[PDB]
RNA sequence: AAAACUCCAGUUGACACAAAAUAGACUACGAAAGUGGCUUUAACAUAUCUGAACACACAAUAGCUAAGACCCAAACUGGGAUUAGAUACCCCACUAUGCUUAGCCCUAAACCUCAACAGUUCAACAAAACUGCUCGCCAGAACACUACGAGCCACAGCUUAAAACUCAAA
């Protein structure tokens, strides 16, 4: 038993996590930048709940950019969340860099719950054409 | 490829030999062997297959002949002078169960 | 040019289709098959007219009517379509080609 | 005279191996089939590898995958829910 | 092989380009 | 199944584009590569992170945080145990795969042949 | 040989024998070389062609 | 040529429906159609939000129309379905029943591609 | 008197012919603690290895049931000019008689 | 954007390990072939070098996999020396 | 053959007359595509 | 790391004349250049072969003219860094240009550096070795994708293409 796949905004499955639906469980967007990483906290009718990353917290420049510094970042976003009353999250991750799974942990450690986890990194179906490949 | 005119065909992809052929190369070689022991002739049988070293050992033990089943070193027969003594006779005829 | 309203190549020698309904026929009809029959239809035409041995094409004659609907239908194309490039090719080719059996014919 | 072997038609040959959906004809409004082909974590599709098909029923689905997709008959970022709960043809590892 | 024949060669070109430049 | 190489190499042969145009010559060779391992690792920071929280929020002591810096401390010693352990075993005897050496020297016992 | 397509067709029908096979004593007989010989027998002066003759055979074994 | 109309409306009760039914295929018939037959497919959840002009949707009904028609006719067909509201998109592909399937023998084993290298010692 | 291809034709080998699981019986002839080497006619020996089941029947001279895949196991590698074989057919244990 | 927002490559984790989650979650995407193209997509690889990069890794599959074949085809050949002494 | 085929499919096409009950009786039923393929050469719906 | 941006950043909606994941472990189509989002229409010369460097029709990218679009990229240029210097490599910004329509230009390591068609089973490296037949081309290095002449919607161009001087090599 235990499905990896979620339950679909159509009825009817049996769960709740604190007597909520799986839609109803806020959402925390990690935004893994390559040099910093941004956690926001959300409702589920989008309501931004805590605004917290690498820049605010402290440290600055490429220090931003390591996993420490994203772990921080997680446990202040679980902290702002704490006053606001969330216990569980959804979260939901942007892009590669570092910062992922380190503000996934930092979260955890702040108290939240983690439900899911699901990456919308943005891989465009060819988009843009991005920058030249520099001389590493 | 140089096997193909003693080969008689092959069943479901196995090659089988034409034993009549065999059996003419057969008396030729036996009988050729036979006059060069005749011959007061020194015979090597040769092999490297392990399963079989032991017994061709024996067989060349039985017989007044020798053997060599071992890993061949470089010049046994083009430098013999020299691995033994100045005054060796070689081989006169030879004989590999697995050439 | 043959009319629009008239029968395939292939649903002409079939006996009921003269007495058969109307939607039928006009499912059955080069207007609205593709632009192939009607060039199938208008080669047979071409063959009626001037080879003496019908239904052959292995004859240099048969041979050169098709060489000249191929052209015919390039052109076409053609009328619209002036920036494709590998159509005006083809019809340069053959036209060549078609020219080529023509001094063969003559010979 | 006779026992001599007979140059004959190549026996014991098993009929060769089929697609699966050989005989079967693929619509991109078969979303069903075409779904079963598609992961269900990011709506990619499936290679040939994965899938075991024959080259010509490979395109076939894929082509028919494309035009339900641009069509609205199917999901693209994702491969449908609904369509979870059905016959696994694909070999593939993710869960253990 | 080597790239030692065309680098003679494009220097060639490129003196020839300056010249024109020039003149 | 591996991929096939019909008319894929520019060949006389062939009236194609290549579609492959390889620096080596596909040949698979008598040995297997050398294994590898490591990186930029960095061990038990998440240990640390947190006893160097606790010092930020206190004066600057041990005798307030003295739980967990013993706790990072035993994270320390489990890390340099399990180094040693990975070097007793991975070099002596993998479990799994074969260690390099073998593999080579089986190869080298049915060595592949193009020389005719 | 002529006999193999026979074999075959027995294979098909019949899964590989569950009676083992020697291959150390020469003339051993399958049970597919015993429906063989007995295809033999009918055919030729059988005279029922494929289908009916293996069905003749079958029927042999059987009694 | 034969042909398939995908057509993909709302979702806006029966009534409606039925009139932009009558609608559509009575265009078809003015371009030069001969309708064969109606397929409704239901009105399920459309796989993503599909945008007009100007509303964007979630639900959607589903219908495909098979029709005979001539080939300078489909380019005024899809204008025509473009410009009409209650279409939330109407493609129109060439019917999959006219392509006939050639009978496979099935996947054959490909052997190693041999003899691309010369005999050399190396 | 006999020819070959008459020989050929009434052997068990050519009777049965192709190897694919084909329940046969053949002799062990030399054993290392876990691995068999079986005769069972044939071109090449094999080896399976002993069981759980009655390890201690299993003894130089006894007589085994193989299911047989295959009588040689040979491929053809990526350069390979001829297909590698092992020298070993590939045949497993069912039991014993 | 247009899609249903919580379907695409999620995975729902079980008693709060989340790590476990999130390996999964990793594998699929290396299994997809996301996570390279991501790491691609970063920079704007040219077309002809792209062209390259893929004959070598199409090369690399063809040798990789034989190696791989030829490895299993062998195991069969480690057990002690049967024969031994000579 | 086809011919006959045609003629006998072509009684049962829309036409103006016949149109609006026939539109209605689309309404009212459900066709569906939706057969699922198994690891076998087998269908499912 | 400075600089840059804070009219910024994140979530959520609404949102293209730009570019087309996965399928692609397939190897197709075209004469080559080239061509993998979807639909429809039109549509892929030649029942011998070879054959224009006097023809005609094509020919990536870059580039020119004229008018449009302009996300993102980006020669040039500006700023920041780096260095003895940095007219570069790294960062940031932004333009011609890449895109559309209508004309030009006509070159590529235009290379699978392996001509067309018919057929067969060793210098050395590379993609084994050859017959028949045809056309194209080549005959020391460099001078020289030069000079002069000629033709070209090309005027800093392209195409064709020498000689002297030199050297015992390349
Ligand atoms: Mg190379
Ligand atoms: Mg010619
Ligand atoms: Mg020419
Ligand atoms: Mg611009
Ligand atoms: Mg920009
Ligand atoms: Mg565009
Ligand atoms: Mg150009
Ligand atoms: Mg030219
Ligand atoms: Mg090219
Ligand atoms: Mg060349
Ligand atoms: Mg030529
Ligand atoms: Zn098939």
């Amino acid at each position: 038993k235990f499905s990896i796949y979620p339950p679909i905004p159509g009825e009817e499955s049996s769960l709740r996590w604190a007597g909520k639906k799986f839609e109803e469980i806020p959402i925390a967007h990690i935004k893994a930048s390559h040099n910093n990483t941004q956690i926001q906290v959300v409702s589920a009718s989008n309501e931004p709940l805590a605004f917290a990353s690498c820049g605010t917290e402290g440290f600055r420049n490429a220090k931003k950019g390591t996993g420490i510094a994203a772990q921080t970042a997680g446990i202040a976003a679980a902290a702002r969340a704490k006053q606001k009353g969330v216990i569980h999250i959804r979260v939901v991750v942007k892009g590669l860099g570092p910062g992922r799974l380190s503000a996934m942990h930092g979260l955890i450690m702040g108290g939240l719950e983690v439900i899911s986890i699901t990456d919308n990194t943005p891989i465009p179906h060819n988009g843009c054409r991005p920058r030249k490949a520099r001389k590493l | 490829r140089f096997m193909e005119p003693y080969i008689f065909g092959s069943r479901l992809d196995h090659d089988i030999i034409d034993l009549e052929q065999t059996a003419t190369h057969l008396q030729l070689a036996l009988n050729f062997t036979a006059h060069m022991a005749y011959r007061k002739g020194i015979i090597l049988f040769i092999s490297r297959n392990r399963q079989f070293s032991y017994l061709i050992e024996n067989m060349a033990r039985d017989c007044g002949e020798y053997a060599h089943t071992r890993y061949f070193r470089g010049g046994m027969l083009t430098n013999a002078r020299l691995l033994f003594g100045p005054t060796v006779r070689l081989p006169d005829l030879i004989i590999f169960l697995h050439t | 040019d043959p009319p629009p309203s008239t029968l395939l190549k292939d649903y002409q020698n079939v006996p009921g289709i003269e007495k058969v309904d109307d939607v039928v026929k006009r499912l059955l009809s080069l207007e609205m098959a593709n632009k192939k029959e009607m060039l199938k239809i208008k080669q047979e035409q071409f063959m009626k007219k001037i080879v003496a041995n019908p239904e052959d094409t292995r004859s240099l004659e048969a041979r050169i009517i098709a060489l000249s609907v191929k052209i015919r239908s390039y052109e076409e194309h053609l009328e619209k379509h002036r920036k494709d490039k590998a159509h005006k090719r083809y019809l340069l080719m053959s036209i060549d080609q078609r020219k080529k059996m023509l001094k063969n014919l003559r010979n | 005279n006779e026992d001599l072997p007979i140059s004959m038609e190549n026996p014991y040959k098993e009929p060769l191996k089929k697609c699966i959906l050989c005989g079967k004809h693929v619509d991109y409004k078969n979303v069903q089939l075409l779904s079963q082909f598609v992961s269900p974590f990011t709506g990619c599709i499936y290679g040939r590898h994965i899938t075991g098909l024959c080259g010509k029923k490979q395109k076939e689905i894929t082509k028919a995958i494309k035009r339900a997709q641009i069509m609205g008959f199917m999901p693209v970022t994702y491969k449908d829910p609904a369509y979870l709960k059905d016959p696994k043809v694909c070999n593939i590892r993710y869960r253990e | 092989k080597n790239v030692l024949k065309i680098r003679r060669r494009k220097m060639n070109h490129h003196k020839y380009r300056k010249l024109v430049k020039k003149t | 199944a591996t991929p096939s190489l019909r008319g894929r190499l520019a060949r006389f042969g062939n009236p194609r584009k290549p579609v492959l145009k390889p620096n080596k010559p596909l040949i698979l060779a008598n040995r297997v590569g050398e294994r590898r391992r490591e990186k930029g690792e960095a061990t038990c920071i998440t240990e640390m992170s947190v006893m160097m929280a606790c010092w930020k929020q206190n004066e600057f002591r041990d005798d307030a945080c003295r739980k967990e810096i013993q706790g990072f401390l035993d994270c320390a010693a489990r890390a340099q145990e399990a180094r040693k352990m990975r070097s007793i075993q991975e070099t002596l005897g993998e479990s799994g795969s074969l260690l390099p050496n073998k593999l080579n020297k089986l190869l080298q016992r049915f060595p592949n042949k193009p020389y005719l | 040989y002529h006999e193999d397509r026979i074999r075959a067709k027995f294979y098909s029908v019949y899964g590989s024998g569950q009676r083992a096979f020697d291959l150390f004593n020469p003339n051993f007989k399958s049970t597919c070389q015993r429906f063989v010989e007995k295809y033999t027998e009918l055919q030729k002066l059988g005279e029922t062609d494929e289908e009916k003759l293996f069905v003749e055979t079958g029927k042999a074994l059987l009694a | 040529p034969r042909y398939e109309l995908a057509l993909i409306l709302k979702a806006m009760q029966r009534p409606e429906t039925a009139a932009t039914l009558k609608r559509t295929i009575e265009a078809l018939m003015d371009r030069g159609a001969i309708v064969r037959d109606l397929e409704n497919l239901g009105e399920r959840a459309l796989p993503y939000r599909i945008s007009a002009h100007s509303q964007q949707h979630n639900r959607g009904g589903y219908f495909l129309v098979d029709f005979y028609a001539p080939t300078a006719a489909v380019e005024s067909m899809v204008e025509h379905l473009s410009r009409d509201i209650d279409v939330i998109r109407g493609n129109i592909v060439k019917h999959p029943l006219t392509q006939e399937l050639k009978e496979c023998e099935g996947i054959v084993p490909v052997p190693l591609a041999e003899k691309l290298y010369s005999t050399k010692k190396r | 008197v006999e020819s070959f291809a008459s020989m050929l034709r009434h052997s068990p080998l050519t009777q049965m012919g192709p190897a694919k699981d084909k329940l046969v019986i053949g002799r062990i002839f030399h054993i290392v603690e876990n691995d068999l080497y079986i005769d069972f006619g044939g071109k090449f020996h094999c080896v399976c290895r002993r069981p759980e089941v009655d390890g201690e029947k299993y003894q130089k001279g006894t007589r085994v049931r193989l299911r047989l895949l295959d009588l040689e196991l040979t491929s053809r590698f990526l350069g390979a000019t001829t297909d590698t074989t092992v020298l070993e057919a590939n045949a497993v244990l069912l039991g014993i008689q | 954007a247009k899609h249903l927002k919580f379907i695409a490559r999620t995975v729902m984790v079980q008693e709060g390990n989340v790590e476990s989650a999130y390996r999964t979650l990793n594998r699929i995407l290396t299994m997809d072939g996301l996570i390279e193209d991501i790491k691609h997509r970063r920079y704007y690889e040219k077309p002809c070098r792209r062209r390259q990069r893929e004959s070598y890794e199409r090369c690399r599959r063809i040798y990789n996999m034989e190696m791989a074949r030829k490895i299993n085809f062998l195991m069969r050949k480690n057990r002690a020396d049967p024969w031994q002494g000579c | 053959r086809e011919v006959l085929q045609l003629q006998e499919e072509v009684k049962n096409f829309i036409t103006r007359e016949n149109l609006e009950a026939r539109v209605e009786a689309a309404l009212d039923s459900r066709k569906n595509y939706n057969w699922a393929i198994t690891r076998e050469g087998l269908v499912v719906r």
